[PDB]
Formats: C-alpha cells, sequence, structure tokens
C-alpha cells in the first residue's frame, strides 16, 4: 500500500513547496524598487 | 657723504584728489540682502551632491539582473 502512498509525497513536497517559493520572491524583490524610487527621489531633492 | 634734498613729514600734509560726478552710485555698492551671487554657490553646491548621489544610486541599483537571475534560474532547474 505504501508504495504510490509514498510516492505521492515526493510531488507534494516539490509542487507545495514551490508554491511558496513564489510567494517570498514577491515578498522580497518588491522590497528592492522601493529603495531605488527613495534614492532617485532624494536625488531629486539634492538638485 | 650722502646727499638729497628733503621735504618735511608733516601731519599737515594732505591730499587733495578729485572725484566725478559718476562715482559714489555706482550699482555695486548699494546691494540687497539677498543677490544671485549666494545662490550661484548653494545652487551649484547642490548640482554636485545631486551629480554624486545619482551616481551612488547607479550603483546601489545595479544588481537587478543579479537580483532577478538568481531567484528564476534556480527554480528553474527545481522544476526541470
Amino acid at each position: 500500500q505504501r508504495t504510490g502512498r509514498s510516492a505521492l509525497a515526493v510531488l507534494i513536497r516539490a509542487c507545495y513547496r514551490l508554491q511558496q517559493q513564489l510567494q517570498r520572491t514577491r515578498r522580497a524583490l518588491l522590497h528592492h524598487s522601493d529603495a531605488v524610487l527613495t534614492s532617485l527621489h532624494h536625488v531629486r531633492m539634492l538638485l | 657723504w650722502e646727499h638729497r634734498r628733503f621735504i618735511v613729514a608733516d601731519s599737515r600734509n594732505f591730499i587733495t584728489p578729485e572725484f566725478p560726478r559718476d562715482f559714489w552710485m555706482s550699482p555695486v555698492f548699494n546691494l540687497p540682502r539677498e543677490t544671485a551671487a549666494e545662490q550661484v554657490v548653494v545652487l551649484q553646491a547642490q548640482r554636485t551632491a545631486a551629480a554624486a548621489a545619482l551616481e551612488n544610486a547607479a550603483m546601489q541599483a545595479a544588481e537587478l539582473p543579479v537580483d532577478i537571475e538568481r531567484r528564476l534560474r534556480p527554480i528553474e532547474r527545481n522544476v526541470h
């Protein structure tokens, strides 16, 4: 019984965690362009 | 033996220059509290500051191709 039942665990562990890989990448990479915008706005301040 | 003519160094000695009618009212004797020189200096300093800051921003933001490849390629390998 535990052949296919455990075989499904591999695909579950891969896909269900690749799911939130994209979530963490979204949470992190969005916090990068805000700094660029802040820097360019400070540059506009200095002129 | 050293000889020369002498003229007395008197306190009564005064010098008499002459002034033209258009002397005192030169435009630069009378100046306001705010002229263009101070703004020029401050504006040039600000321009140099912004020139430095844009370069700093350029070197601070030059990681986008690296900040995206290292986020996308490992997921490609994981799926592949």
